[PDB]
């Protein structure tokens, strides 16, 4: 849901991508 | 003993907190100093290591892993995880894995600052700034060749040269280099690094210095960054056994390397006694691009809800079973600063002001190229047990590519103020800055773009007594643009810092002695939160706190002995947070110390040896942001044994033998989440001979 460098747990090919690194 | 005085004296000169040349106890901050002569001692493997003995910094908060110079200062980290460190005053702008290191082989000093300082180099993080310095080229001629030999397959063989070209030594030079090669910690995993940096001064009088600053370095390999359980880790398996220190989650052929450029100058000149102009200048592009499988938590941790493999095992085996995923990443940046100043010397009656006014402007761009692999893109690793990973072929179905070029560019004025009356001085400055960003997704089509308009100052006082006893005071500020998006489709607005400290500094000018004390009130607020109404977008309007006390001390004991060491106690806190309000951030503990001490014979058959340990600890600290479980606290020692060849008739030569982890400790440097944990570094050993001609 943030910025950062590995997409969160819920990111997917239909999510818009979103950080936790 | 070069390192005595050094740290000491030496070190009492800075310009991180000011810009102008000005001793720490007249900074209305906190400031540390490391020079060119303890790391000479200490042989840090990064400047992380070298700031270990300071107080406010997370320096091991990674474990193992030497890819980043990320640290956390006083209990917070730059926008998006990135590093917030300066090379020679001016940033290493990065952005996503693109970040840039400097091997503490080839620095001169590094001097980290605490708190909010906006006021004099723009975007910043609340929690501080690391500035390095480059090796100059020296008055006297250096002919060094160093050879290193140690643990895990360690090697190293570094040169590092300077001289005048003619003999009023208007002209000169410096080449420093180095190639290093070694295993991680973790199986198959390998480093290496082939580094130079070629310098040139141009000094026609005592008033006038161009110097000419480049750095080079090329790393096929930098190791292990993969994440790991908390279950093996700090917390036994439902075996009741724990995976290795050099356990290794991801794929046998797991590849990531870091190439960097950059070509600059430092410039200097004094008019008079009232007027000096500086401007500083560095032209640099990175890049980086990695294969990495990794490790994303156990199949009975929330975050692998979604998992199709974890849901399809028994919950007996859920436990022990390790979910994986991956990135392939191809990123190539380029990055240009100018900082410019005008210094302005003059009085006004009883008052003497140091007047500071400059231009400093930056620009970024970072193109990324990556793929993503979600959950089930890559088969789940047994905990109760390496093989090739296919890179190239990348599904639709549990895969997804990631191409986007991210712009930046800040222009920033600024206005300072040193006005001594008496032994009251104060500080007063201002900055205004334009900070623009512009990202586009190649996938999407879409353009965000943000410009930002943000002031920020700082006012200080320090008094100061004949004896060397100085207290302080100071007001300080920062801001940080945001690089997210909300529901609304807009970039939020930026976050800021706001910092109260009170101090005393102990400098006395006839002792070799530096004692310092701070307490402080650092507040994040604009802090990026949860939705409250539930949606996959964070909000705005979030708030943490950070409250501590810091004690540095640094004296010359004896002729022969030498003490280093420091005291942290750090408070941090959510004060407004739709998930976690009173909660404590993570990684961040409550209590950090450390102290090392050397002692050198002078006299007898021992003369020019030293002998030297030291142990840091950290306390407790949270795994995670719901502070669902902790991290035990550790204590680590290291020592070393020095042997000036000087006895031998070779003076300035030297042979030394490095211990880090002498007791071998197995611990969790930390956890960023239940998902994500660092096995500490392993007891390193590690022979060193230096050669000067
Ligand atoms: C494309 C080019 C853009 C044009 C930018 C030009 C502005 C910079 C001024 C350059 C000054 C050179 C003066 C010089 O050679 O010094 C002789 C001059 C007199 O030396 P003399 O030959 O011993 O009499 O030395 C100075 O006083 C030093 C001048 C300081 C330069 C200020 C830098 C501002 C940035
Ligand atoms: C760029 C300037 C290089 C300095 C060359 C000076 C050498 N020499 C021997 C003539 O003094
Ligand atoms: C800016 C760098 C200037 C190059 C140094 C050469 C100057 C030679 N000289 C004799 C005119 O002073
Ligand atoms: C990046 C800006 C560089 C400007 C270079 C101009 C510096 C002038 C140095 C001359 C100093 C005086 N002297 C007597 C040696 O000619
Ligand atoms: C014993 C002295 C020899 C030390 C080894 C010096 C190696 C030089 C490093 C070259 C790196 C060049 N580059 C541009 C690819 O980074
Ligand atoms: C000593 C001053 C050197 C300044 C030279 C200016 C750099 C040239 C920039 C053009 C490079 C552009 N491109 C795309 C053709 O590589
Ligand atoms: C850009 C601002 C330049 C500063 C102007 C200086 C005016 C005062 C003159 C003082 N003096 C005689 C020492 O040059
Ligand atoms: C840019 C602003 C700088 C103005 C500084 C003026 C200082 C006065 C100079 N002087 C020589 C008369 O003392
Ligand atoms: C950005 C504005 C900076 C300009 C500040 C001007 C203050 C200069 C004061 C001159 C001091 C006068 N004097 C002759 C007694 O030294
Ligand atoms: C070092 C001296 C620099 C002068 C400082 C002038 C900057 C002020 C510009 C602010 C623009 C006004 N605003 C807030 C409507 O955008
Ligand atoms: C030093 C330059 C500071 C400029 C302050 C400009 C602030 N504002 C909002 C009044 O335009
Ligand atoms: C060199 C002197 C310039 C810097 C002066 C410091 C600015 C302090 C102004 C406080 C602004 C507070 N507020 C809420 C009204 O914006
Ligand atoms: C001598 C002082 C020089 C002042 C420099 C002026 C900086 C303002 C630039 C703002 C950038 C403009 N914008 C709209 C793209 O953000
Ligand atoms: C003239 C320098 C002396 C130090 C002054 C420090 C006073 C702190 C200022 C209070 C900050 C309040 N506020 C709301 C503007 O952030
Ligand atoms: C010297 C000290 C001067 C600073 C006074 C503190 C200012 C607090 C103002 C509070 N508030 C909420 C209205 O911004
Ligand atoms: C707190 C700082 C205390 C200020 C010292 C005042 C000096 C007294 C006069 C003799
Ligand atoms: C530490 C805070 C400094 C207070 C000193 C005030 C000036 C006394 C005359
Ligand atoms: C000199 C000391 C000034 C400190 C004033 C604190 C101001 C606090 N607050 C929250 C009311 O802005
Ligand atoms: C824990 C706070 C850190 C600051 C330590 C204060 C040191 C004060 C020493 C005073 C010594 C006085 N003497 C002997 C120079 O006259
Ligand atoms: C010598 C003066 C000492 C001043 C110390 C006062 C600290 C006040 C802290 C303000 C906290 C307010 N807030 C909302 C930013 O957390």
């Amino acid at each position: 849901g943030g910025a950062g460098h590995v997409p969160e747990y819920f990111v997917g090919i239909g999510t818009p991508i979103s950080f936790y690194g | 003993s070069a390192w005595g005085p050094a740290a000491t004296i030496a070190a009492r000169q800075s310009a991180t907190g000011t810009k102008t040349d000005t001793p720490i106890q007249k900074v209305p901050q906190s400031i540390s100093v490391v020079t060119a002569e303890e790391m000479a001692l200490h042989q840090p493997k990064s400047v992380k290591e070298a700031l270990s003995y300071t107080p406010g910094v997370s320096v091991g908060t990674r474990g193992a892993s030497n890819t980043y110079d990320h640290l956390i200062i006083r209990g917070f980290a730059a926008e998006g995880q990135s590093q917030n460190n300066y090379l020679n005053g001016l940033k290493l702008q990065g952005n996503f894995y693109n970040d840039a290191v400097i091997d503490p082989y080839m620095l001169e000093r590094a001097e980290i600052m605490r708190g909010p300082v906006s006021v004099l180099y723009g975007k910043s993080s609340p929690g501080g700034l690391l500035n390095m310095v480059s090796k100059r080229p020296t008055t006297e001629p250096l002919k060094e060749v160093q050879f290193k030999a140690g643990t895990d397959s360690l090697f190293q063989t570094g040169f590092d040269f300077s001289d005048s070209l003619d003999d009023d030594g208007v002209y000169s030079y410096r080449l420093t280099g180095l190639a290093r090669s070694a295993n991680a910690q973790q199986k198959g995993s390998e480093e290496q690094r082939y580094a130079i940096a070629p310098a040139f001064t141009w000094r026609p009088d005592d008033k006038t210095n161009f110097t000419f600053l480049s750095y080079f370095q090329n790393e096929p390999e930098t190791g292990y960054y993969g994440w790991l359980p908390k279950e093996g880790t700090v917390e036994p398996l439902p075996n009741g056994k724990r995976l290795p220190t050099d356990f290794n989650e991801g794929a046998k052929n797991n590849t990531y390397s870091r190439n960097e450029k950059m070509v600059g100058y430092s410039f200097d000149h004094e008019f008079n006694d009232t007027f000096t102009v500086r401007q500083n200048l560095r032209f640099a592009e990175n890049k980086t691009s990695q294969n990495s499988v990794y490790g994303y938590g156990v199949c009975s941790d929330p975050a692998n809800a979604y998992s199709k493999q974890c849901a399809a095992l028994a919950p007996a085996d859920k436990g022990h079973y390790l979910a994986r995923k991956y990135v392939v990443d191809d990123e190539k940046l380029q990055n240009f600063s100018v900082d410019t100043q005008l210094q302005s010397k003059f009085a006004t009656g009883d008052i003497d002001h140091t007047l500071l006014t400059g231009v400093d402007f930056m620009r970024m761009r970072n193109d990324i190229n990556a793929w993503f692999g979600y959950d089930d893109s890559v088969p789940l690793l047994n905990l109760y047990n390496n093989t090739d990973f296919d890179f190239n072929a990348k599904d639709p179905a549990n895969s997804g590519p990631y191409r986007i070029l991210n712009k930046q560019k800040q222009t920033g004025v600024y206005v300072q103020d040193q006005a001594q009356w008496d032994k009251v001085l104060v500080t007063l400055g201002g900055r205004y800055d334009w900070a623009d960003q512009e990202s586009l997704n190649r996938v999407a089509g879409t353009t965000d773009k943000r410009d930002d308009k943000q002031f920020t100052w700082r006012g200080g006082v320090n008094y100061l007594f004949d004896n060397g006893v100085t207290p302080y005071f100071s007001y300080s500020e920062s801001f940080e643009p945001s690089s997210q998006v909300g529901k609304d489709g807009n970039i939020f607005a930026p976050s800021k810092g706001k910092q109260y400290e009170v101090g005393v500094k102990y400098v006395p000018e006839d002792r070799p002695i530096v004692v310092t004390g701070a307490v402080y009130n650092l507040t994040k607020t604009n802090n990026l939160m949860a939705d409250p109404e539930g949606s996959f977008f964070s909000v705005e309007g979030g708030e943490i706190r950070a409250r501590g006390v810091e004690i540095e001390a640094k004296a010359a004991l004896s002729a022969s002995v030498n003490v280093v060491g420091s005291y942290t106690y750090t408070d941090a806190e959510y004060t407004t947070d739709t998930t976690y309000k009173g909660n404590t951030p993570a990684q961040v503990p409550k209590h950090m110390a450390s102290l090392w001490a050397d002692y050198t014979f002078f006299d007898g058959p021992l003369s020019g040896l030293t002998l030297g340990t030291g142990g840091r600890y950290t306390g407790s600290s949270y795994g995670d942001p719901a502070n669902s479980f902790k991290v035990g606290s550790y204590t680590v020692v290291d020592a070393l044994v020095r042997y000036d060849l000087a006895r031998v008739g070779m003076a300035g030569s030297n042979v030394a033998l490095h211990v880090n982890n002498l007791f071998d400790r197995e611990y969790v440097a930390s956890c960023f989440n239940t998902y994500g944990c660092f096995w500490g570094a392993e007891r390193q050993v590690v022979a060193t001979a230096t050669f000067r001609f």
